[PDB]
């Protein structure tokens, strides 16, 4: 079933992770005028990569869902979620934590620096 | 560097006609409207019309 | 409790942004290897498959008077204009001092300034000329500012005048629109909907289905039709605007013709190029007309001034003729069979409607002309070559484009506008948004990593 | 040394995947007319991309040999292979299971959720 | 902290380290003379790939640090480096290296190769 | 100009460093680099 | 010349006549050189 984009969208997060796979793979698909053509396309390209990148800076670079080390807390968004977690859903929660990924994204980068540190040591102890 | 330059104009006898007119740059002429508006001393202002340099059109006040 | 951050790629959300939208067509070809439509639009990708997918839940804002793709149809109109007189012939040696008596004009439509229009050219081999002559229709040839009995073409003495290769005569051609990877578009699946506000039914597509190139003024043709009833679009800041767009439910049929028969003749220029223009008239004399239904005419106004009080809920509604400027902007301009028409449309909005079918044709009268100054650009005008025999055509009238001005009493006026050729896009536009998407952010989640 | 691509080619499978590397590695190798070596280079890049982001669908982005846990059954190709693995090889055993590509790939995308979901509670209960 | 690149440049490995994670996102930062603007991008993207596919060949296609199994020997270059590693530091040990990129490489693919097969029959005898 | 038919009588003037003597009478004259390459004028707007 | 062409060239010149020329602070000139040349002499450190 091609779901395009954004299928859903209006649902739950429960639920909406069930799509992860196709919005991942349907974001790489791509007379003086055409030189436009080019120009989009290597847009979409390092776009692309950049996220990819990121990812693998995090330490997830192989997945879709990845869970770290950072511990959650109340200086960022502010919700129990208990139920709103299936009921809010993403264009809202991006919305109500708008203020932090700058943030985030930084403890991020500390947690997998850490990490890779602790492994040399290990295996040098080896 | 939009500027607008208008003449002068000579004193009339009543029932004669006058022509008055404005240039103006610094923007594309065919880009915007314009108005023309009137006062005399001792009065308020009052709005004459407008001319679409575009094509075009006018409207007046009655 | 004990949360932690999680990281999830493939979230559908999505911001508003500005791109560059790419063109996609139908099936067939034009096959003409023509650079700008064979190459332009016939070498593009086809049949894009609209498979629109609902979403359920989703609510999003759409705004027709202000988006990013009105302003590419624009440049892409522009664009192919521009490079579809690239390789044809100029008519820079045809500005020359003419000697046009109309001697033999048999009507007062042509003694004006047709007949036997005669000039000096030289051709083929530079040493040698001839005096030849043609028939030019009377709205673009002037007096010399000389003695009376000399003439000049229209616009020579300022711009360049080319005439167009019968290859690149260009009809209508719907073009579709498709977003780049990382974008899609947004369509409000409201039948009521008036350019602003939210739509609580949102659907997206791989492409928009095509939109034809059409450029009028006064009246929007060939195009679709509104669902329900009867839609006026305004804008809702201040009540001084630009422009009014009716949208109709139901089309009203234009019948138009040119009902003489032209001969075309053609005077060589060089090698490889000819100027064309018209020979013997045949063969008794009628002017250009089109023929409305009454009934359907009068219906349909009194139902666009039922919809239009809306706006303006208080005193009477009256409509007015043209009140000036240049043709385009007065008149109704159309290009049925490859010429130009300007015609008369000051008969067909004198109605006056207050609070508390193929029967008796209304008919106007219609003139033409050959060089045209587009709409699209300055300082370089286009010719056009007559078009033998008659001409006939038929089309479906689908919406007005008004204005508004004062009245001479407590009531509103309204009058035909036009001349913005963006309004007629945007009167088609109206329905899409276009969008990027972010598929990477965090949540919170139950769950540790190991070290180990 | 260079090998180029399809060394081998003509080989039983065996045999064949010594020079997975070689063919991987040379795969990124790359006056208006030179608007085609532009794009020509776009496309050679968005198809790499392709291919590396299905293998990461499926849970293989780090390897060339990658082992699934999709059983192989009969309703695909035929063969026992006990000697065919070894002596067929690569294009008849594309054009063999010609008709199948379009159903196997469907089955990888879904045991790699089912193991991501797996995971994900493991952790959770951690 | 925006460093962006080379800052550190003139510091001991130590310690230089640290800001691996800048030099390897900054990297990705992207009328006819504009042909030229597109030329230069599709590069860096080229380029940027074949260094990941790279450490994907040799097995560390997730990391910025990574440690494999092919033994240091004296037939390259010849430093005891418990001093030298922290006081030398990145230029002079690739001049001092130069002439072995060519043949340590060979060696990463070698290892990563074996392992590959040593993982399958372990896989195989399950 | 503008025409092709007609041709009136022109002057002006010009700096002296840009004019040179026909290779003839002593009363004719031409544009210094006219006889072997291509003059052309600038626009006001491509003032640089 | 033509339709959106036209030559640009002088006309009447106003109004007594002046050769163009510019200006030079004499101290200014002479400390800068003798600056230079006490400079210049170090990659020609011989004769004057
Ligand atoms: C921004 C604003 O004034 N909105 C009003 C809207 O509420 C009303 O329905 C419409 C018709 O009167 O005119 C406009
Ligand atoms: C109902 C209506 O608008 N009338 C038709 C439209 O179907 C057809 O498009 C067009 C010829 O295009 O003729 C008119």
């Amino acid at each position: 079933v091609f779901l395009g984009f954004l299928g859903a969208a209006g649902s739950t997060m429960g639920a909406a992770s069930m799509t992860l796979t196709v919005q991942a793979r349907n974001l790489l698909s791509g007379t003086v005028w055409g030189i436009k053509q080019l120009q989009a396309r290597v847009l979409a390209v390092e776009r692309y990569l950049r996220d990819q990148q990121l990812l693998g800076i995090w330490g997830c670079s192989g997945k879709l869902i990845c869970c770290t080390n950072v511990p959650w807390n109340s200086s960022w968004s502010n919700r129990n979620l208990s139920e709103i977690w299936d009921n809010m859903t993403w264009l809202q929660w991006d919305k109500e934590i708008s203020n932090y990924t700058q943030i985030i994204y930084g403890l991020l980068e500390e947690s997998q620096n850490q990490q890779e540190k602790n492994e040399q040591d290990l295996l040098a102890l080896d | 560097q939009v500027q607008l330059v208008q003449s002068g104009a000579e004193v009339k006898k009543p029932g004669a006609s006058v022509k008055v007119s404005c240039k103006a740059s610094g923007y594309t002429f065919t880009s915007y409207y314009m108005h023309w508006v009137r006062q005399a001393p001792g009065q308020g202002l009052e709005w004459m019309g407008i001319i679409n340099p575009s094509g075009g059109s006018t409207s007046y006040a009655q | 409790e004990n949360l932690w951050v999680t990281v999830y790629y493939g979230v559908p959300v999505w911001k508003e942004a500005k791109t560059t939208l790419f063109c996609a067509s139908d099936a067939k070809a034009y096959e003409k290897e023509v650079h700008n439509v064979w190459a332009t639009h016939a070498c593009v990708p086809t049949d894009p498959n609209p498979q629109e997918m609902v979403l359920k839940n989703v609510t999003e804002n759409f705004n027709m008077w202000k988006n990013d793709m009105v302003d590419q149809m624009h440049e892409d109109v522009i664009s192919l204009w521009d490079q579809s007189l690239k390789p044809c012939v100029k008519l820079t040696p045809l500005c020359v001092t003419l000697n046009c008596t109309n001697a033999t004009a048999s009507n007062s439509s042509i003694i004006e300034g047709m007949k036997n229009c005669s000039f000096n050219i030289t051709t083929e081999l530079r040493d040698k000329r001839e005096k030849k002559n043609a028939l030019f229709y009377k709205l673009d040839i002037v007096q010399l500012d000389g003695n009376s009995s000399q003439y000049r073409l229209i616009n020579c003495n300022t711009s360049v005048i080319t005439q167009a290769c019968p290859k690149v005569s260009f009809d209508p051609i719907p073009i579709h629109y498709c977003a780049p990877a990382g974008y899609a578009i947004l369509k409000c699946n409201n039948k009521t909907f008036t350019g602003t506000g939210p739509c609580n039914n949102v659907s997206t597509v791989q492409c928009t289905h095509g939109i034809k190139p059409v450029v009028s003024t006064q009246l929007l043709l060939n195009g679709s039709l509104a669902e329900g009833e009867i839609i006026i679009r305004s804008e809702n800041i201040t009540k001084n605007v630009k422009t009014i767009i009716v949208h109709l439910n139901e089309s009203v049929k234009i019948e138009c013709t040119r009902p003489n028969n032209k001969t075309r003749t053609s005077i060589r220029i060089g090698p490889g190029q000819a100027f064309y223009a018209t020979g013997q008239v045949i063969g008794d004399i009628r002017e250009a007309y089109c023929n409305i239904n009454e009934s359907k005419w009068n219906e349909t106004l009194q139902r666009v001034s039922k919809k239009l009080k809306e706006y303006f809920p208080h005193k009477n509604i009256t409509f007015q003729p043209s009140s000036g400027g240049d043709l385009e902007i007065t008149t109704h301009s159309f290009n049925c069979g490859g010429e130009f028409f300007y015609c008369n449309t000051s008969s067909l909005f004198n109605r006056t409607y207050m609070a508390n079918n193929s029967t008796r044709t209304i008919t106007i009268h219609c003139r033409i002309k050959q060089i045209i100054n587009m709409w699209q650009e300055v300082g370089r005008a286009m010719y056009a070559p007559p078009i033998a025999g008659n001409i006939t055509c038929i089309s479906n009238i689908t919406g007005l484009l008004l204005t508004r001005d004062y009245g001479k009493n407590n009531t509103e006026t309204f009058r035909p506008g036009g001349g913005n050729m963006k309004d007629n896009w945007r009167s088609e536009l109206y329905k899409y948004k276009v969008v990027k998407i972010e598929p990477l952010g965090v949540a919170p989640t139950r769950c540790k990593r190991r070290v180990v």
